[PDB]
């Protein structure tokens, strides 16, 4: 698909055998999404945007279906205002911003 | 409305 | 051009005659700028992100020139930890996300 951006480019997701949507989003090197949950071993980690840093937790190797494409990746789980897919996961999806 | 890294 | 997203997709610009490096973000709604010198009045105006928020001043009608793109809208200058062009220029560029 292609997607334009007079609108947010939001997608549906499933992840955990949940369903979710999240914010394709050029601007994040990492893919963070709230109140899923994911099983077994994480790492602790923090991350920074525009206002400051979280703490989050790091999942790697997450089964991930995203507009109905399925990837695996590193999932970090934590407080962000909107679940965002970052260029970690865009990548394997190869979406790509064209002008 | 302005969303990362590190 | 179309730019995969193997690294952060950052374009130079040149807005109030200083030349300036920014990120081209899907996941933001707005462009924020820092250390940037523009004219005339200019509303306070406070922005969200991951990790809080942020004091900033909107100024209307700015040009822009965004990778040898003339276009014109609302900037926002404010403690950003990168430069951002939002979807509020990227729109006016014909930016799109494909995969």
């Amino acid at each position: 698909p292609q997607i334009t951006l007079w609108k947010r480019p939001i997608v549906t997701i499933k992840i955990g055998g949940q369903l979710k949507e999240a914010l394709l989003n050029t601007g994040a090197d990492d893919t963070v999404l709230e109140e899923v949950n994911l099983p077994g071993r994480w790492k602790p980690k923090l991350i920074g945007g525009i206002g400051g840093f979280v703490k989050v937790r790091q999942y790697d190797q997450v089964p991930i279906e995203i507009c109905g494409h399925k990837v695996i990746g590193t999932v970090l789980v934590g407080p962000t205002p909107t679940n965002v897919i970052g260029r970690n996961l865009m990548t394997q999806i190869g979406c790509t911003l064209n002008f | 409305r302005v969303x990362e890294a590190l």
